[PDB]
């Protein structure tokens, strides 16, 4: 999945 | 000033549970967006990511090791623990814990996520060896062959590390190469120490390897000479 | 999962050179990439975070660039402490991932290894095991390949090897490979050969002996 701070 | 330090048992046997503790200072795990992760490094190999835990208690694990890992934090003692179950020889490695920065904030407002892209401070690392073996002194055997000639000593089947090797009670240093030991499938280590010398001095100078394995109180001096008397 | 490939895995350099190392991700990771330098016996040290930001307290000769799938770390003027192993790490997707590392060592002139083969001692043979060792002494660059052969059969899975750290005097490496067999198997064969391939040898050098031949 995406990292905690991704987007 | 942030510092982290790993603690745990240096030796663990297969099928057993390994519990490693990361004690830190200079930061609080309850601070916003901060995280602490674990990374391992098998001898001579690349770094491998294990897991990370954040202030809000969100946890993430390596998919490959997911079922054998648990990570938790104890905010009040400033510690993060990693429990790895059913260990095997392949888990022998140096384990490091590291700090992950949270987003930069301004009057309580996160304004920059750039600093979260790294593990900025690391512990020194703790070496963990996984073997079922018990303390055991090495067996020393000669290495010959023999203008450049080579000779040496094979320090086989001992546990645990380390073992010291010198030549001629410390007088011979030039052309000496003591290789790092390799952990055999048997769970015992093995290493060679060789020396290169002018093919002339063999008939004159003598070569003795001095092996010392403190863990088992084993000291051996083995004189090596070109075979055939 | 996502893959990070570092290039080159090994790199020769001298004090003062400008070097660059690359890291490529199999999928875009935006700018969430960090570079570390690791000296033997120490933990990795953060050099660059978020692809190009210079970590505080890190010397200005280091810089990094790129985004998406291509990243490069460059050291403008290499100093003695930069001889080490470098890693990149992606933090855009879980699990975070490290690259295979890239070793940077002191360059010197190519040098072929001096090869020596050692049969098992009769002392060891009496205990039921036979260790045959091959030594590759003072060679460069580091990459070398050892191939054991017994009565012409390529051996596989019964040898282990170790390499010394770069020698601080001559900048070369030495390698030891041990072929391990039980006494019974050892006695059932005649020709033990150690074949060595290295950039410094125009062709593979082979060292061998015939068991029991005296």
């Amino acid at each position: 999945e995406l990292d905690a701070w991704a987007s | 000033r942030i510092t982290l330090k790993e603690s745990g048992p240096p030796l663990v046997k297969p099928t057993q549970t390994l519990t490693l503790t990361c004690s830190f200072s200079g930061f609080s795990l309850s601070d916003f967006g901060v995280g602490v992760g674990w990374i391992r490094q098998p001898p001579g190999k690349a770094l491998e990511w294990l897991a990370i835990i954040y202030s809000d208690d969100d946890k993430r694990y390596s998919p490959s090791l997911n079922t054998r890992l648990t990570i938790t934090k104890d905010t009040s003692k400033n510690q993060v623990v990693l429990v790895m179950t059913r260990v095997s020889p392949v888990d022998t490695a140096t384990y490091f814990c590291a700090h992950r920065r949270g987003p930069t904030t301004l009057f309580g407002v996160p304004i920059a996520r750039g600093p979260v892209n790294a593990m900025d401070v690391w512990g020194q690392g703790i070496t963990v060896t996984i073997s079922s073996t018990s303390t055991k002194g090495p067996s020393v055997f000669p290495l010959a062959p023999s203008g450049t000639a080579a000779l040496g000593c094979l320090v086989k089947d001992y546990f645990p590390e380390p073992v010291t090797v010198s030549w001629n009670s410390g007088a011979l240093t030039s052309g000496v190469h003591t290789f790092p030991a390799v952990l055999q499938s048997s769970g015992l280590y093995s290493l060679s120490s060789v020396v290169t010398v002018p093919s002339s001095s063999l008939g004159t100078q003598t070569y003795t390897c001095n092996v010392n394995h403190k863990p088992s109180n084993t000291k051996v001096d083995k004189r090596v000479e070109p075979k055939s008397c | 999962a996502l893959q990070l490939t570092q290039s080159p895995s090994s790199l020769s350099a001298s004090v003062g050179d400008r070097i660059t190392i690359t890291c490529r991700a199999s999928q875009g990771v935006t700018s969430a990439l960090a570079w570390y330098r690791q000296k033997p016996g120490s933990p990795p040290q953060l050099l660059i975070y978020d692809a190009s930001s210079l970590e505080s307290g890190v010397p200005s000769r280091f810089s990094g660039s790129g985004s998406g799938t291509e990243f490069t770390l460059t050291i403008s003027t290499l100093r003695p402490e930069d001889f080490a192993t470098y890693y990149c790490q992606q933090l855009h997707f879980y699990p975070h991932t490290f690259g295979g590392g890239t070793r940077v060592d002191v360059r010197r002139t190519v040098a072929a290894p001096s090869v020596f083969i050692f049969p098992p001692s009769d002392e060891q043979l009496k205990s039921g095991t036979a260790s045959v060792v091959c030594l590759l002494n003072n060679f460069y660059p580091r990459e070398a390949k050892v191939q054991w052969k017994v009565d012409n059969a390529l051996q596989s899975g019964n040898s282990q090897e170790s390499v010394t750290e770069q020698d601080s005097k001559d900048s070369t490496y030495s390698l030891s490979s041990t072929l391990t067999l039980s006494k019974a198997d050892y006695e059932k064969h005649k020709v033990y050969e150690c074949e060595v391939t290295h950039q410094g040898l125009s062709s593979p050098v082979t060292k061998s002996f015939n068991r029991g031949e005296c």
